[PDB]
């Protein structure tokens, strides 16, 4: 999303957009994990330091989009939020530990070539693919540097925890990971403001399926050398995701 | 800058 | 679901997008 390429049509059919009804504006990214469940980052709905606390009726869900601002008639679908669910131990106070949230839509969305959920990892796929050096993909309509015309895409390698901890003064947890090239590694690219809540995905070489490994959570700047994007560790909060969905559903 | 989503949403 | 993670315009048609091999290659 900071360099960054235009997506391919239907390249990320699970990519959701968090849209503000008034003033009509892009809010955040999100992902479709079922016909009636969208996955996003808690901070996209609740983040007191910036006076942010959105309720269901303040937001709309837009699925199947390619253009950032256009209303893609016959292709995108806009859904209403029945209910928001933030992780109980979401730490907005200190470091966005457990930066995750679920959204039940009021009605079930219709799948299409442009609309299709991503899988959630299992312990074995996660142990399998969450490895330093393995690249994941992140997509989003956010800033192109510290505003795109279409959905942007970028593949980033996972970074060693030490390197991660050593790049920042903020306390890193087991519930996060980081991605991004080293200053060395010639290539760059990063998430930025606006991509937040968007999915970090990987394609399993085992069954050829796409799994969401991470949620775009935070960075210090965007595409700064020696800095990395930090993503919510989805497999880790899985029991919370399961629990929430097996009950309020 | 966002084109008008339908009023029915 | 049983069908998650399979794109209709790629996997389901067995078409590859332009940079997915780059991911494969790191694995
Ligand atoms: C967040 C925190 C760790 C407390 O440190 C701060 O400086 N606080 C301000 C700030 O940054 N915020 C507040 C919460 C969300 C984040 C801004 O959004 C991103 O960093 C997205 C974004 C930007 C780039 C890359 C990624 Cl992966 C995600
Ligand atoms: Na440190
Ligand atoms: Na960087």
């Amino acid at each position: 999303i900071v360099e960054g390429s235009d997506a391919e049509i239907g390249m990320s059919p699970w990519q959701v957009m968090l849209f503000r009804k008034s003033p009509q504006e892009l809010l955040c990214g999100a992902s479709l994990i079922s016909d009636r469940w969208v996955l996003t980052a808690a901070h996209c709905l609740l983040y007191p330091p910036w006076d942010k606390n959105f309720t269901e009726n303040d937001l709309l869900v837009r699925i199947g989009k390619h253009s950032r601002t256009r209303y893609e008639r016959n292709i995108e679908k806009i859904s209403m939020l029945e209910k928001i669910y933030i992780h109980p131990r979401y730490n907005w106070r200190e470091n966005l530990d457990r930066d995750i949230a679920l959204m039940k839509l009021k009605k079930p969305v219709a799948f299409s070539d442009y609309i299709h959920p991503v899988c959630l990892p299992d312990r074995e796929t996660a142990a399998s693919l969450l490895q330093a050096g393995y690249k994941g993909r992140v997509t989003g309509w956010g800033n192109l540097k510290e505003q795109p015309s279409v959905l942007q895409v970028v593949n980033l390698p996972i970074v060693e925890r030490p390197v991660c901890k050593d790049s920042t003064r903020i306390r890193i947890t087991d519930n996060m990971f980081c991605a991004g090239y080293k200053p060395d590694e010639g290539k760059r690219g990063d998430a930025c403001e606006g991509d937040s809540g968007g999915p970090f995905v990987m394609k399993s070489p085992f069954n050829n399926r796409w799994y969401q490994m991470g949620i775009v959570s935070w960075g210090e700047g965007c595409d700064r050398d020696g800095k990395y994007g930090f993503y919510t560790h989805v497999f880790r909060l899985k029991k919370w995701i399961q629990k929430v969905i097996d009950q309020f559903g | 800058d966002f084109e008008e989503i339908p009023e029915e949403y | 679901e049983a069908d998650c993670g399979l794109r209709p315009l790629f996997e389901k048609k067995s078409l590859e997008d332009k940079t997915e091999r780059e991911l494969l290659e790191s694995y």
